[PDB]
């Protein structure tokens, strides 16, 4: 029936229900070994593989019921699904299980939408950089075709002497020598047609192997001869021409492109108001602010332990202390003398000691509720316990682990906590990553879809080790194959990699194989892989700066020189030291005396104030409320109401006009700012 | 020389020879011919192979002798103000880092495989020379007759280690740069096993690296 | 006529393509063919332009003074092989400058042409930063001859190709470290080629540290005041 | 209220509720391994050494891991004197500290685990199955549900030049 069939579906209890299945259809890809279907993890999980495919097929028949473009791939999943239990191509895109999950969440709906906005836009900009690759792919095919030929000893010029057997010696001594066979061999990267040779000038453009292909061309003397030490050398100018003009200057053309066109997004719309940004970044802080806690204490007694902490030199002091932590966990080192071993067990106790009693004294001196409020004494807290811990575990090693250790080094970023300039840098990059999760979300979901495949593809090559493929570097795990991708990423002879990955390779032995097939493993669609990966990165990786640097550009061009939230961040300070807790209003004999603390272009300058700061306060507008009662929340924008915005008389409301069509939402209270 | 005679000389004396030195660049300008025959005469005397390379300073007396070279390293050295916050963040982010590391793994690539009874180091064609363990979470070294014992300096000739602050910091800048990190991670586990020491490398290569970087970008943005 | 120049374009590009290493003596033959008779139409397009609609407006397009040179080189090539003087060393040279016949498409693109037409205009602030950072790569490779030359001197039998042996070389050895590319091979060797992993010869290290920091610092001043400055004011001139 | 009534900071909460419990399973029962020589069967723990062929012998003879279980308890206990406490009286600050004391019962069990380890590799196979992935899954609890009650109780990130981290109220 068409209404338990509409409301089942609907409201909350069918998008957290089969969303909780692909996130785990999803993770049984993952966890199955690539080198045998025939294990007893590999057997089991395939019955997830049909316990959740009878689920999903609940969803077609309970949603195809319902009603007569991101649907006919969940038709996809399912019917690979049930025919996966060329078969080989048919496991390879059931990787496509994750792509449900970004038609259901709305806010991955967009992000895939807007990085199919930046490929179109960028196309005339990508034809002439193919173009060019292109035109020095056709240079480098007349310089160096044919020339990338070269014997096993370098001895033996052409191809027909290059017969026979050689001696190598082994660590450059003459009476220790072995029998090889020599072999006539072509450089992987090579210029002998063109589609080569732009494979080639791919990699020197990634800067992977570049000086490799460098002195292999210096070398290179005619078609069909090994080469010749520093032959040509004339032909760094071809290298470092094309790396200038495509690694360098094209590769920048297209960042900055991607800049100043991410500026119109938040730039294709108009604002012929009133206020412009400076207004509208000035009266909503003012509107949509909330005052703090000062926790002044009580007690004199509590107040002569309160005025020590605070102050100056008790933050000089501890800040000192943390700078010889530093140089004395600087200065072990591996075999080191007895007394030296040793007073670093001395003064670690000695340095734990010291601040485990200033966290005692801002218990007693801050009020203890107050003390954990403040979120750089949460981190104080635990460094102070885990450091504590650390002293009684080594202790109690030899009176009958080195993680503990780490919380002697985490003291360290305390310091962090007086610049303010740094961690106003870390707050504003650290929130835009917190803003925007869904553009990393993608980066996540490329490498999930790639590692998948690649075990797939390449997880049944032996770990020989003097190649690529070894026990630090393979496909035979998802950590590890998720670790490799990570490497190219980084560009880290990612190119050396996609040479071990393609046909011809040694099979483990424990893969399935035929006796006279060990050779089998690996496929040329490697070539496919590693620069589509490549290049699939780039583009994930400059949007997610990019849209980073978007957000925060308020913050990137804020000219200190005028005005900022700096001022105000300091204003709110000196108001903390009036209220114990947030209450509005403060008394006004501290309103006269309010203004000798502000910077001039918030209070007022540094002269003799008995013109201009005993007339201005009451000549601009202030409400007039009772007497001793004037709040934080109505002042805020009439203080800063002298800094920018003088206006003429009558037409205090037409400051309100502009309040809300020029604004955003409603601001309920704003009767405050108003007269 | 008979330059800087014949510029001191046709303004006055000393507070005219003072005219010669209040704009900075002369000032480059007399360190240079100072300097060369300070050289130039210890080497007559001593008949100074150190002192030679303080010649390469001499073509920057070009940049002081070209106008419109002196309107660029003036801006090149303004862009400079907005990026010290993110270059006092990098260098406390290298101290923490190579502490970290000098804790964890000082002293335990000291061990290799060796050629049994020799003093050869014992690698595979084109294996370069790695830590081993004996029976533990490290590699096992297993290539053929060769038995591993501990008197290596270490991974590329006793360069990349962390047995001391100075060596420490020195692999955590070279790792900073995406410039072989991943051969220092492969040694590590080569020691200790490659269970925990991801967690040290990839953290390193994503906030050391790809967030600096977004942060300096940033900056560059601002200031353009 | 805007699809009709295509075909000799698109038959030119071609033809430099299929070039390749043991190509058949018919590929070659045909690749005998197609600059004989495409060099022949090159002129026909040209001709009819110079005479059928002005020599004086002919030399004012800007690739129409292109349109010359592809003739007038591509003829003179074959004028250098038909008279007993195939000159060995020009005859790949001159390979290259026919090469620039698929640079004729310049004409087909319309779509970056405003920044080209800005990119233009800024040549004398486009070399002012890139005079100053060569000037710094000189300076730098002059001080790793004076550091590093002559000491690259190890008894081994490996190679160690990036070097300050020469200028050329040790110019080359620099911009390696720019790129960052294997920065550290060429520091290792500079380390070792004092005493080795010791207080006083380890501080060769220095050298490479500041090679790299302040010279790619340069970098992003280079080529993001270019492509800042100079792909916004194409945003304002294809605004306006 | 906000802080200490929200749902997502008392599914943590009661999260933590089942992990008090399986790293109270493991440090009680003693089958977290297998000597297998072949009978001379033996189930190693912390405080009982029992080998089983009824001959069930059980006994003591391991120390490092004993002592170090005493912290990755006690911490439970000071972690839940400030978590039962945080909830009354209006004070969700209070919450804070015993969270602390969650990730360090989390790690005094991962240095136990190691501790474990040893013991069994120095002493014939090694099988775990019944409480080295009950404490490998109340390490993992008590680690993770109390770096996450950390960030479900630190305010967050202001998100505007106005809202200041500690922020009033
Ligand atoms: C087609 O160009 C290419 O082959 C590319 C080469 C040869 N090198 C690399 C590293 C690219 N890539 O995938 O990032 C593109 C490239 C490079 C510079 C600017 C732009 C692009 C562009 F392709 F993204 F446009
Ligand atoms: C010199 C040397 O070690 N030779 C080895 C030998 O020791 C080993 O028993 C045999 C088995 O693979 O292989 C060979
Ligand atoms: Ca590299
Ligand atoms: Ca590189």
């Amino acid at each position: 029936v068409r209404v338990l069939c509409h409301r089942i579906v609907n409201a909350t209890w069918f998008t957290n229900f089969i969303l909780l299945f692909i996130l785990l259809s999803s993770a049984a890809l993952a966890a199955e070994d690539p080198i045998r279907a025939e294990s007893v993890r590999n057997q089991i999980l395939g019955y997830f593989d049909i316990a959740f495919t009878s689920v999903f097929t609940v969803e077609i028949v309970l949603k195809m019921t319902t009603y007569g473009y991101f649907n006919i791939l969940d038709l996809l999943v399912v019917a690979v699904s049930l025919i996966s239990m060329v078969v080989k191509i048919l496991r390879v895109l059931r990787v496509l299980r994750p792509l449900r999950a970004i038609n259901r969440a709305k806010g991955l709906k967009h992000v895939v939408q807007c990085v199919f906005v930046a490929i179109r836009t960028i196309g005339n900009i990508v034809l002439v950089t193919t173009l060019l690759q292109f035109m020095f792919a056709c240079i480098g095919v007349q310089l160096f075709k044919g020339k990338f030929f070269s014997c096993n000893d370098l001895s033996k010029m052409t191809e027909e002497e290059c017969r026979g057997y050689y001696y190598v010696y082994k660590d450059g001594d003459p009476t220790q020598m072995e029998l090889r066979p020599r072999q006539w061999i072509h450089n992987d990267f090579h210029f002998d047609n063109v589609l080569s040779a732009m494979m080639s000038l791919f990699t020197v453009s990634t800067f992977e192997g570049w000086p490799q292909l460098l002195y292999r061309a210096i070398d290179s003397n005619e078609e069909d001869m090994g080469p010749v030490y520093n032959n040509r050398v004339e032909m760094a100018i071809f290298f470092i021409i094309y790396i200038i003009l495509i690694a360098f200057f094209m590769m920048n053309i297209f960042v900055g492109f991607v800049i100043v066109t991410f500026q119109e997004q938040g730039e294709t719309e108009y604002k012929n108001c009133e206020l412009d940004k400076n207004q509208r970044q000035c009266v909503q802080y003012a509107l949509k602010a909330r005052p703090l806690r000062c926790y002044i204490p009580k007690n004199p007694y509590q107040y002569q332990v309160w005025y020590v902490v605070t102050s100056s030199y008790f933050e000089y002091l501890m800040f000192a202390l943390i700078m010889l932590n530093t140089i004395c966990l600087g200065m072990q080192h591996y075999h080191q003398s007895e007394e030296m071993n040793h007073i670093s067990d001395i003064l670690n106790v000695a340095f734990t000691i010291i601040f485990t009693l200033e966290m005692i004294l801002k218990l007693l001196a801050f009020k203890a509720r107050g003390y954990f409020g403040d979120p750089w004494n949460v981190f104080d807290f635990l460094i102070v316990i885990g450091s504590i811990i650390d002293v009684i575990l080594s202790e109690i090693d030899t009176f009958l682990s080195a993680f503990f250790r780490l919380f002697r080094v985490m003291r360290l970023i305390k310091l962090l906590s007086r610049a303010e300039g740094v961690r106003t840098l870390l707050w504003t990059f650290i929130k835009s990553f917190q803003a925007l999760p869904y553009v990393a979300l993608l980066i996540v979901m490329l490498f999930f879809i790639y590692a998948v495949i690649g075990m797939q593809m390449f997880g049944k090559i032996a770990l020989v080790d003097g190649t690529q493929i070894n026990r630090n570097n393979n496909f035979q795990t998802f950590p590890q194959a998720v670790l490799l991708l990570f490497r190219c990423a980084t560009g880290e002879a990612w190119q050396e990699i996609l040479l071990a990955c393609s046909y011809g390779k040694l099979c483990d032995p424990e893969s399935d194989y035929a006796p006279g097939e060990e050779y089998t493993c690996g496929t040329n669609f490697a070539y496919y892989y590693f620069i589509s990966f490549y290049m699939l990165c780039a583009f994930l990786i400059i949007n997610l700066f990019v849209a980073v640097i978007m957000d925060n550009f308020d913050y990137l061009t804020r000219d200190w020189s005028i005005l900022g939230p700096h001022h105000l961040d300091e204003f709110k300070a000196i108001w903390a030291e009036y209220d114990p807790e947030a209450k509005g209003r403060i008394k006004h004999l501290d309103v006269v005396t309010l203004l000798r603390r502000i910077q001039p272009p918030l209070g007022f300058g540094k002269f003799c104030p008995h013109r201009v700061a005993c007339k201005r306060l009451v000549g601009m507008n202030m409400p007039l409320n009772s007497d001793g009662t004037v709040t934080f929340n109505a002042t805020l924008f009439a203080l800063v109401r002298t800094a920018l915005k003088i206006k003429t008389e009558g037409n205090f409301e037409q400051a309100n006009e502009e309040l809300r069509a020029i604004i955003k939402k409603i601001w309920k209270r704003t009767s405050m700012k108003l007269l | 020389s008979i330059e800087a005679a014949m510029k001191i000389i046709a303004y006055g004396f000393l507070f005219h020879q003072d005219a010669y030195l209040r704009s900075g660049w002369n000032v480059l300008d007399f360190i240079i011919v100072f300097l060369g025959v300070f050289t130039a005469i210890l080497e007559q005397v001593n008949v100074v192979k150190a002192l030679r390379a303080f010649r390469v300073l001499r073509p920057l007396r070009l940049v002081s002798g070209v106008p419109s070279l002196q309107v660029v390293l003036n801006s090149i050295f303004k862009a400079m103000l907005p990026l010290f916050h993110i270059a006092l963040l990098v260098l406390f982010m290298v101290i923490i880092y190579a502490i970290i590391g000098l804790e964890l793994f000082k002293g335990k690539m000291h061990k290799t495989c060796y050629y049994i009874g020799t003093d050869i180091v014992a690698t595979v064609e084109n294996e370069k020379p790695s830590p081993c363990a004996r029976t533990g979470s490290g590699r096992p070294c297993t290539i053929n007759g060769s038995e591993c014992r501990g008197g290596w300096p270490g991974p590329n000739h006793g360069i990349t280690h962390f047995d001391n602050f100075g060596f420490s910091m020195l692999t955590v800048y070279q790792c900073i740069t995406m410039e072989g990190w991943t051969d220092v991670l492969y040694w590590v586990n080569d020691a200790i096993g490659n269970e925990w020491p991801w967690i040290y490398f990839v953290t390193l290569i994503l906030l050391g690296s790809f967030f600096i970087l977004n942060l300096v970008l940033g900056v560059l943005s601002g200031e353009f | 006529f805007y699809w009709l120049v295509i075909l000799i374009v698109a038959l030119n590009t071609l033809s430099i393509a299929s070039e390749h290493h043991n190509q058949p003596l018919w590929l070659t033959h045909l690749q005998d063919i197609a600059n004989r008779v495409l060099l022949s139409l090159f002129t026909i397009e040209m001709l009819l332009k110079m005479y059928g609609l002005g020599l004086r407006q002919y030399f004012m397009s800007i690739f129409n003074r292109f349109d010359c040179f592809v003739v007038c080189s591509g003829i003179l090539e074959l004028l250098l092989v038909e008279s007993g003087a195939m000159t060995p060393l020009g005859i790949s040279v001159l390979r290259c400058i026919r090469l620039l016949r698929l640079f004729k498409i310049t004409k087909y693109w319309t779509s970056l042409s405003n920044l080209v037409a800005s990119l233009l205009n800024s040549i004398r602030s486009i070399a002012s930063l890139l005079l100053l950072l060569f000037l710094f790569i000189i300076i730098f490779a002059l001080l790793g001859m004076q550091l590093f030359g002559g000491r690259y001197d190890f008894e081994d039998t490996e190679v160690r190709r990036s070097n300050f042996d020469n200028f050329p070389q040790a110019l080359i050895s620099v911009f390696q470290v720019l790129t960052g590319e294997d920065w550290n091979s060429v520091m290792y060797n500079g380390i070792m080629a004092y005493g080795g992993p010791s207080y006083p010869g380890v501080l060769v290290c220095i050298y490479f540290i500041i090679l790299f920091v302040c010279g790619n610092y340069i970098l992003l001043n280079v080529f993001l005041a270019i492509a800042v400055d100079n792909l916004a004011e194409a945003e304002s001139l294809t605004s306006a | 209220m906000s802080p200490t009534e929200a749902p997502k900071v008392r599914v943590t909460l009661f999260c933590i509720l089942v992990g008090i419990v399986l790293a109270m399973t493991a440090v009680v029962s003693d089958h977290w391994a297998v000597l297998s020589p072949h009978c001379e069967a033996a189930h190693f723990g912390l405080w009982r050494i029992c080998t089983k062929r009824g001959e069930k012998n059980c006994s003591y003879f391991s120390i490092s891991a004993a002592a170090i279980s005493v912290f990755s308890l006690g911490f439970l206990i000071m972690g839940t004197i400030c978590a039962l406490m945080a909830f009354r009286k209006k004070r969700d600050y209070l919450l804070r500290p015993a969270s602390m004391f969650y990730v360090f019962a989390g790690l005094c069990l991962f240095v136990s685990l190691e501790v474990m380890r040893q013991s069994v590799k120095r002493m014939i196979e090694y099988y775990y199955s019944w409480s080295f992935a009950c404490a490998c899954a109340a390490f993992v609890l008590l680690f993770l549900g109390g770096i996450s009650l950390l960030l479900f109780s630190l305010p967050r990130m202001p998100q505007n030049p106005w809202e200041s981290c500690m922020d009033a109220e």
